[PDB]
C-alpha cells in the first residue's frame, strides 16, 4: 500500500553507513526475530544480499510500563549522512514556559509511508546470531523508519493536518514533535490537561495509529545559585579549601577577589588551626556571595551552534550537569538525585541522567545535547541500552571530570525542605 | 555440475574496469596442461571461450599440486579483487567451542567445488576473461571467461554462503531438531538423533543439495570426528586441546625466541602458570633476527616447566543451556587476572587471562572491574548471557571503592569468594585534617630550560629541609616535594601543596602508575596510618 515517493539523498560525497553491530543478549535477539519475522510480512521491511555492504546497529528494549519488547535501530550515523531539507519543523518557544507537558509516542505513523527505492539500500541492517554460529539475518526498510531524521520530515504534511483540528480548536495548547515523540503542553490544571491529552489521542488513533506519574513541568527547571559555607570560627583549611574554589570560579565571574583571605593563609600554621576573619577579608567574601547570587550576564542561545551537557558524579546517588555552547558561559546546569532503586548502579542512574537532560534540552531548544561522560567508553558501551527508553539517541564522548569543576557544583543550592 | 539458483548482482568499485595484466610465456607442458584442463571445465560449462571483444585479462598459472605427479592450474585474481565492490562480512568472528551444545552425532560434508556450482552473475563475467597462450606466440591466444563464481575472487565466498542458505532453508525448516553450520567448502551437520536415524537424514540431505547440483565426495575420503577446528580437537561429546609441541633446540635464534615467546603467550590462556618473564629478557639489545642467544639457566628452567605443563593436556566441557553460568576471577600479580568460567564445578567451559600495563594510574579495584566487564563481554558474545560472578574481593571494600569513585562504575550481580589473596583499598586518604598531627607545606619548583629544581618543606612544628636537583622537571620536582614531607613525616601527616597533579592524586588514590616516581610516592602512603592531602592554588599567598 504505497504512494508516490519523495527522493531522498545523502549529503553530497557521502557513501552510507557501515557500522558494526554490538553483541546482543539471546533474550533479545530472540525478540527481534520476532519483531523482524512479523514486519516482514507486513511488508514494510526486506531480506537482502551480500551485495548490499552498508550496515546500521540495532537492539531492543522496553520502556517503562512497557513489557512488551521494542526494536530500536542506531542511525545517528545516518541521520548525520542525510541531507537537510513547505513543513520543515519549527521550534516555538511556549512550551519552555507551559504549566506541564506531554510526550507522546508517535512512532507508529511512518511506517505506512514508503521510502524511495534507491535510498533503501542505506538502510540495511542485521540481526546477529549467539557465538556466530549462523550468518546474521540481513533486511532493510521499505517503509519511512522510525528514529531516523528523514521520516518526521516526509510525515510533516499529513502531521500537521491530522493536528489542526486540536490545534485550531485548542491555540492554548502547544504541540512539539521532535523526531518520534510529540511533546503537548497547557497551563491548564491536570483534570483538563490529562483529560484533553486523552481527547488528542483520541483524535490520533481515530486516524489510524495507537499513540501513548509521568506528566512534565517547564521552567519550574530554574537554575540555581553557588551557596558558599557558613562558619561561626573558620580553620586554615576551611579558608583554603574555599579560596581554590573561589579563585577557579572567578573565571565564571571575574569579580570574585581571593587576596583578603589568602592573607591571612600566610604562615605556616596547623591545618586545624582557627582563623578569625579580618574586617577586610569578611567584606571581600560578603562581596563574593552577591556576584554569586545570580547567573552570568551575557550568555545567549545561538542557534548555529552544538548544545554541549558535561555531567559529574557526586557520589551518594548524585549527579550535577551543564548545558552550555562556550566553556563558563551555562545556559542551564542542575542537579539530579538518583531514581528510587537505582541504589546499586551507576550506568543505569547515568542513563536516566542523560534521557532527562536530553528531553529538557528538546523542550526548551528543541535540540539534543553532545554529552560529556565521567565513564569509560567499555563500560558505557556494554551497558547503556539495559535501560535506555527513549527513541532518539545523543552524541556523546568519554572524559575525565576536572576534580574542580566538581567541588565548585557540588555547591549548588538545595530547597529548604524541598517539594512536598 | 552448475546450478540453477538466482544470481547475486555485482559490481566494481565506484568507477573502476576490469582487469588488463599480459599473460607470462609459458613451457610447452605448463601450456599443454592447461589446454587439457580448460578444455575439461570448458565442457562442464563451468568457463566459456571468449573472443576479442573483451578487452581484459587475469594471469593463469600452472602448478603441480603436491602428491599428484599431475598438472593443476591457478588465476591470480589479485587485480580483478581490487577493482571489485566490498560484501558485508564473510566470517564475523569465529565461534568459540565453548559455545556449542553437545551432539549425539555430528557429520561434514564438503561441498567442495561448489563455488563452481554457482553461476557467476552474467555482466559480471566479461572481468573474468583470460588467455592460454600458445607455444611461439603465434596469432591468438585461446581465450575464456568464468560462468561460475571463480575460485579466489573477491566475492565467491560471500556469494557462495548466501546461495547455500538460500538452499538449506526449506530442509533447515522440515528438520528444526538438526543442526547445520557451514564454514568455508565443509558443512557441519549435527543431531541428538538416534544413529540409523541421523545416518538417515544426512542422506536426506545430501539428497536435497545433490538436487541443486551440488555433488557430495566418494567413501574413499570423508571426515570423521574428531574435528580439528583451528585449534581444538572437537568431539561431539567434549572438545579438546590439540598438542602443543615445542621444539627442544640446541642453538636459539632472537627470531626463533619470538615466534617461541609468540606460541607461549597463546598457551596461557588455557595453561596458566606458563611463564616468559626470562625467556623474554633473552631478547634486549638483539642486533639481528637470526643472531644466536646464549639461554641464561634462569631461561632453561623456565623452557624447562613450561614443557611440564603442556604435558597435562586439557579436556573441557560443551554448553548446557538449562545450567547456571559460573564466572570467577584470580588476581595473579598486579595486574595479573585469571578466569575461568563454568556451569557444573571443575568442568572448565572456558578460561583465560590479563595483564595490564599499568599505565597512568589506575587502582586494583578499578583493575578488576575491567577484568568483570572484558569477560562480561566476551560471555554475551558466546553464550549471548552473562556469567555470575564470584570475585575475591569483599562486599565492603566494593562499598566503599565504587560509591566515592570519581567515574560511574559497575559489576553485574557477584558473590565474594574467599579464595585469597583478595583485592584490598591499599589506603585512603583522609577526608579532613588530622588533629595532633604535623602539617608540612611542600613546595616544588624547577626552571623548564636548566633542569634545575629545588624541592622542600617547612612544618607548623618548626621543622624544615630543601635539596637541590640536577636534570629535574617541574612535575617531579612538585611530586618530589611531596615525597620528602612523606619521608621525615611520621604515621599521622597533613599534606599542602600547590600542585596539579596532587589534584589528580586526592580524586583517584591510584596504587600504581607509570612514574616511579609516584609509585615510590605510593609506597610511603600505603605505609602511612593516616594521610591528609591538601592543596591551595599556585602563586597566591598561602604558605
Ligand atoms: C553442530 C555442528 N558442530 C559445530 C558447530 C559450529 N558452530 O555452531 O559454529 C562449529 C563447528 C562445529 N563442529 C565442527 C563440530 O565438530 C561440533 C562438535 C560438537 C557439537 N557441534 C558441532
Amino acid at each position: 500500500s504505497p504512494i508516490e515517493t519523495v527522493p531522498v539523498k545523502l549529503k553530497p560525497g557521502m557513501d552510507g553507513p557501515k557500522v558494526k553491530q554490538w553483541p546482543l543478549t539471546e533474550e533479545k535477539i530472540k525478540a527481534l526475530v520476532e519483531i523482524c519475522t512479523e514486519m516482514e510480512k507486513e511488508g514494510k521491511i526486506s531480506k537482502i544480499g551480500p551485495e548490499n555492504p552498508y550496515n546500521t546497529p540495532v537492539f531492543a528494549i522496553k520502556k517503562k510500563d512497557s513489557t512488551k519488547w521494542r526494536k530500536l535501530v542506531d542511525f545517528r550515523e545516518l541521520n548525520k549522512r542525510t541531507q537537510d531539507f513547505q513543513l520543515g519543523i519549527p521550534h516555538p518557544a511556549g512550551l519552555k514556559k507551559k504549566k506541564s507537558v506531554t510526550v507522546l509516542d508517535v512512532g507508529d505513523a511512518y511506517f505506512s509511508v514508503p521510502l524511495d527505492e534507491d535510498f533503501r539500500k542505506y538502510t540495511a541492517f542485521t540481526i546477529p546470531s549467539i557465538n556466530n554460529e549462523t550468518p546474521g539475518i540481513r533486511y532493510q526498510y521499505n517503509v519511512l523508519p522510525q528514529g531516523w531524521k528523514g521520516s518526521p520530515a516526509i510525515f510533516q504534511s499529513s502531521m500537521t493536518k491530522i493536528l489542526e483540528p486540536f490545534r485550531k480548536q485548542n491555540p492554548d495548547i502547544v504541540i512539539y514533535q521532535y523526531m518520534d515523540d510529540l511533546y503537548v503542553g497547557s497551563d491548564l490544571e491536570i483534570g483538563q490537561h490529562r483529560t484533553k491529552i486523552e481527547e488528542l489521542r483520541q483524535h490520533l488513533l481515530r486516524w489510524g495509529l495507537t499513540t501513548p506519574g509521568y506528566e512534565l513541568h517547564p521552567d519550574k527547571w530554574t537554575v540555581q545559585p553557588i551557596v558558599l559555607p557558613e562558619k561561626d570560627s573558620w580553620t586554615v583549611n576551611d579558608i583554603q579549601k574555599l579560596v581554590g574554589k573561589l579563585n577557579w570560579a572567578s573565571q565564571i565571574y571575574p569579580g570574585i577577589k581571593v587576596r583578603q583571605l589568602c592573607k591571612l593563609l600566610r604562615g605556616t600554621k596547623a591545618l586545624t588551626e582557627v582563623i578569625p576573619l579580618t574586617e577586610e577579608a569578611e567584606l571581600e567574601l560578603a562581596e563574593n556571595r552577591e556576584i554569586l547570587k545570580e547567573p552570568v550576564h551575557g550568555v545567549y542561545y545561538d542557534p548555529s551552534k552544538d548544545l554541549i551537557a558535561e555531567i559529574q558524579k557526586q557520589g551518594q546517588g548524585q549527579w550535577t550537569y551543564q548545558i552550555y555552547q562556550e566553556p563558563f558561559k551555562n545556559l542551564k546546569t542542575g542537579k539530579y538525585a538518583r531514581m528510587r532503586g537505582a541504589h546499586t548502579n551507576d550506568v543505569k542512574q547515568l542513563t536516566e541522567a542523560v534521557q532527562k537532560i536530553t528531553t529538557e534540552s528538546i523542550v526548551i531548544w528543541g535540540k539534543t545535547p553532545k554529552f560529556k561522560l565521567p565513564i569509560q567508553k567499555e563500560t558505557w558501551e556494554t551497558w547503556w541500552t539495559e535501560y535506555w527508553q527513549a527513541t532518539w539517541i545523543p552524541e556523546w564522548e568519554f572524559v575525565n571530570t576536572p576534580p574542580l569543576v566538581k567541588l565548585w557544583y557540588q555547591l549548588e543550592k538545595e530547597p529548604i525542605v524541598g517539594a512536598e | 555440475p552448475i546450478s540453477p539458483i538466482e544470481t547475486v548482482p555485482v559490481k566494481l568499485k565506484p568507477g573502476m574496469d576490469g582487469p588488463k595484466v599480459k599473460q607470462w610465456p609459458l613451457t610447452e607442458e605448463k601450456i599443454k596442461a592447461l589446454v587439457e584442463i580448460c578444455t575439461e571445465m570448458e565442457k562442464e560449462g563451468k568457463i566459456s571461450k571468449i573472443g576479442p571483444e573483451n578487452p581484459y585479462n587475469t594471469p593463469v598459472f600452472a602448478i603441480k599440486k603436491k602428491d599428484s605427479t599431475k598438472w593443476r592450474k591457478l588465476v591470480d585474481f589479485r587485480e580483478l579483487n581490487k577493482r571489485t565492490q566490498d560484501f558485508w562480512e564473510v566470517q564475523l568472528g569465529i565461534p568459540h567451542p565453548a559455545g556449542l551444545k553437545k551432539k549425539k552425532s555430528v557429520t561434514v560434508l564438503d561441498v567442495g567445488d561448489a563455488y563452481f556450482s554457482v553461476p557467476l552473475d552474467e555482466d559480471f563475467r566479461k572481468y573474468t576473461a583470460f588467455t592460454i597462450p600458445s607455444i611461439n606466440n603465434e596469432t591468438p591466444g585461446i581465450r575464456y571467461q568464468y560462468n561460475v563464481l571463480p575460485q579466489g575472487w573477491k566475492g565467491s565466498p560471500a556469494i557462495f554462503q548466501s546461495s547455500m542458505t538460500k538452499i538449506l532453508e526449506p530442509f533447515r525448516k522440515q528438520n528444526p531438531d538438526i543442526v547445520i553450520y557451514q564454514y568455508m567448502d565443509d558443512l557441519y551437520v549435527g543431531s541428538d538423533l538416534e544413529i540409523g536415524q541421523h545416518r538417515t537424514k544426512i542422506e536426506e540431505l545430501r539428497q536435497h543439495l545433490l538436487r541443486w547440483g551440488l555433488t557430495t565426495p566418494d567413501k574413499k575420503h570423508q571426515k570423521e570426528p574428531p574435528f580439528l577446528w583451528m585449534g581444538y580437537e572437537l568431539h561431539p561429546d567434549k572438545w579438546t586441546v590439540q598438542p602443543i609441541v615445542l621444539p627442544e633446540k640446541d642453538s636459539w635464534t632472537v627470531n626463533d625466541i619470538q615466534k617461541l615467546v609468540g606460541k607461549l603467550n597463546w598457551a596461557s590462556q588455557i595453561y596458566p602458570g606458563i611463564k616468559v618473564r626470562q625467556l623474554c629478557k633473552l631478547l634486549r639489545g638483539t642486533k639481528a633476527l637470526t643472531e644466536v642467544i646464549p639461554l641464561t639457566e634462569e631461561a632453561e628452567l623456565e623452557l624447562a616447566e613450561n614443557r611440564e605443563i603442556l604435558k597435562e593436556p586439557v579436556h573441557g566441557v560443551y554448553y548446557d543451556p538449562s545450567k547456571d553460568l559460573i564466572a570467577e576471577i584470580q588476581k595473579q600479580g598486579q595486574g595479573q587476572w585469571t578466569y575461568q568460567i563454568y556451569q557444573e564445578p571443575f568442568k572448565n567451559l572456558k578460561t583465560g587471562k590479563y595483564a595490564r600495563m599499568r599505565g597512568a594510574h589506575t587502582n586494583d579495584v578499578k583493575q578488576l572491574t575491567e577484568a568483570v566487564q572484558k569477560i562480561t563481554t566476551e560471555s554475551i558474545v558466546i553464550w549471548g548471557k552473562t556469567p555470575k560472578f564470584k570475585l575475591p574481593i569483599q562486599k565492603e571494600t566494593w562499598e566503599t571503592w565504587w560509591t566515592e569513585y570519581w567515574q560511574a562504575t559497575w559489576i553485574p550481580e557477584w558473590e565474594f569468594v574467599n579464595t585469597p589473596p583478595l583485592v584490598k583499598l591499599w589506603y585512603q586518604l583522609e577526608k579532613e585534617p588530622i588533629v595532633g598531627a604535623e602539617t608540612f607545606y611542600v613546595d616544588g619548583a624547577a626552571n623548564r630550560e636548566t633542569k634545575l629544581g629545588k624541592a622542600g618543606y617547612v612544618t607548623n612544628r618548626g621543622r624544615q629541609k630543601v635539596v637541590t636537583l640536577t636534570d629535574t622537571t617541574n612535575q617531579k620536582t612538585e611530586l618530589q616535594a611531596i615525597y620528602l614531607a612523606l619521608q621525615d613525616s611520621g604515621l599521622e601527616v597533613n599534606i599542602v601543596t600547590d600542585s596539579q597533579y596532587a589534584l589528580g592524586i586526592i580524586q583517584a588514590q591510584p596504587d600504581q602508575s607509570e612514574s616511579e616516581l609516584v609509585n615510590q610516592i605510593i609506597e610511603q602512603l600505603i605505609k602511612k596510618e593516616k594521610v591528609y592531602l591538601a592543596w591551595v592554588p599556585a602563586h597566591k599567598g598561602i604558605g
